C-alpha cells in the first residue's frame, strides 16, 4: 500500500522510504530577542528652560524700556 | 465438494449409508498379510512403523523407478541403491520432497541421515506422505519449483471454503514475484502469516496442502529467497537511478 505510494523502483525495504516534510533547516534557526529592549538630565533641562526664559525677560524688559 | 467432520462417512456415508474409504495399496496388500501373516508383516520396519511399501522415485535420478522395498529405509541407501543415486552424484543434490508435494521437503543436511518412515520424517517436520521421491539438484531453481506446485494447487483447489479459494491465488502471485524477486524481505515473514492464516482454518485439509511447501521451502532456503530478491535490484534499480 504505502509502498505504491512512497516506494521507488528496485526498492528492497520498507525501512528504505525517503520522507520529505516540512522540517526546520540543518543546524536549526537563528537565536532571537525574547524580553522587552529599552533620558536628558533634569540639571541640563532646567538649565535650557532658565536661559530661555531669562532671555525671555530681558527682551520683556527691553521692550517695556521701548514702550 | 467435501462435507465436515462430523459427522463421518462410517456413521453416515454414501447415501446416508455406513461407508469406509480405503486406499489401494492399502486394501491389495490385506490378503497377503492374511495368508502370510500379522507376524511376518510385523518384522520389518520399526516400533508403529512396520511392513514395506511402493515407493515412486522421480526428479534427477539416475534411475528412476516404482520399488517395493522395506519401510524405515535411509533416503541415501534408498535412492542411491535401487535407483541409481543422483544424476551429478549425491552431492550434487539439492532437496528432496519424500512424501509426494503436501509434505514439506528436506534439504541435504536433513535427507543425509534420515530414514523413510512415518515418526521419522515427521520429528523432521516432515512427512512421509505417500512416500513418493522427487529429487532436485543444484542446478535446479527451487523458488519455480515450489510456484510451479503453488499453481497446481491453486488450479486444483475447489473453492469450496473462503480461505483456500481466496488464498490459493495470493500465495501464487507472491511466489512468481518473489521468482523476480520484486518482492521485499518483511514480505518473507508476510508469505509466512498468511501460511499460518489458511492452515487448519479450512474445511478440508487441501489447505494445508498447499501451505506446507512453501513453509518448509521458507524454513530451509530463506537464503535463497533473500539472495534473489537483493539480486533482483542489480537488473531493476539501475534503472531506478
Ligand atoms: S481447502 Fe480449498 S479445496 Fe479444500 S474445501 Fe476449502 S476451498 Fe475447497
Amino acid at each position: 500500500t504505502e509502498v505504491l505510494k512512497r516506494g521507488f523502483p528496485g526498492m528492497k525495504s520498507v525501512k528504505d522510504m525517503p520522507i520529505v516534510q516540512d522540517a526546520p533547516p540543518p543546524g536549526g534557526f537563528p537565536t532571537i530577542r525574547i524580553e522587552r529592549r529599552l533620558g536628558p538630565t533634569g540639571v541640563a533641562i532646567f538649565a535650557g528652560l532658565a536661559a530661555i526664559m531669562g532671555y525671555g525677560f530681558y527682551k520683556l524688559h527691553e521692550q517695556r524700556q521701548e514702550k | 465438494k467435501p462435507r465436515l467432520k462430523p459427522p463421518f462417512p462410517a456413521g453416515v456415508g454414501l447415501y446416508g449409508c455406513p461407508t469406509t474409504v480405503t486406499n489401494v495399496e492399502t486394501v491389495a496388500v490385506s490378503p497377503t498379510i492374511l495368508r502370510r501373516g500379522p507376524e511376518w508383516f510385523s518384522s520389518f520396519g520399526r516400533k508403529n512403523n512396520a511392513g514395506t511399501k511402493l515407493f515412486c522415485i522421480s526428479g534427477h535420478v539416475n534411475r528412476p523407478v516404482t520399488v517395493e522395498e522395506e519401510m524405515s529405509i535411509p533416503l541415501k541407501e534408498l535412492i542411491e541403491r535401487h535407483a541409481g543415486g543422483v544424476r551429478g552424484g549425491w552431492d550434487n543434490l539439492l532437496a528432496i520432497i519424500p512424501g509426494g508435494s503436501s509434505v514439506p521437503l528436506l534439504p541435504k543436511k536433513i535427507c543425509d541421515g534420515v530414514l523413510m518412515d512415518f515418526d521419522a520424517l515427521k520429528e523432521a517436520q516432515s512427512g512421509l506422505g505417500t512416500a513418493a521421491v522427487i529429487v532436485m539438484d543444484k542446478s535446479t531453481d527451487v523458488i519455480d519449483a515450489i510456484a510451479r506446485l503453488s499453481y497446481f494447487y491453486k488450479h486444483e483447489s475447489c473453492g469450496q471454503c473462503t480461505p483456500c479459494r481466496e488464498g490459493t491465488g495470493w500465495l501464487y502471485d507472491i511466489m512468481t514475484r518473489m521468482k523476480k524477486g520484486d518482492a521485499r524481505l518483511e514480505e518473507i515473514d508476510m508469505l509466512w502469516e498468511i501460511t499460518k492464516q489458511i492452515e487448519g482454518h479450512t474445511i478440508c485439509a487441501l489447505g494445508d496442502a498447499a501451505a506446507w511447501p512453501v513453509q518448509g521451502l521458507i524454513r530451509h532456503f530463506r537464503g535463497e529467497m533473500e539472495e534473489r530478491i537483493k539480486s533482483a535490484g542489480g537488473k531493476k534499480k539501475l534503472a531506478a537511478t
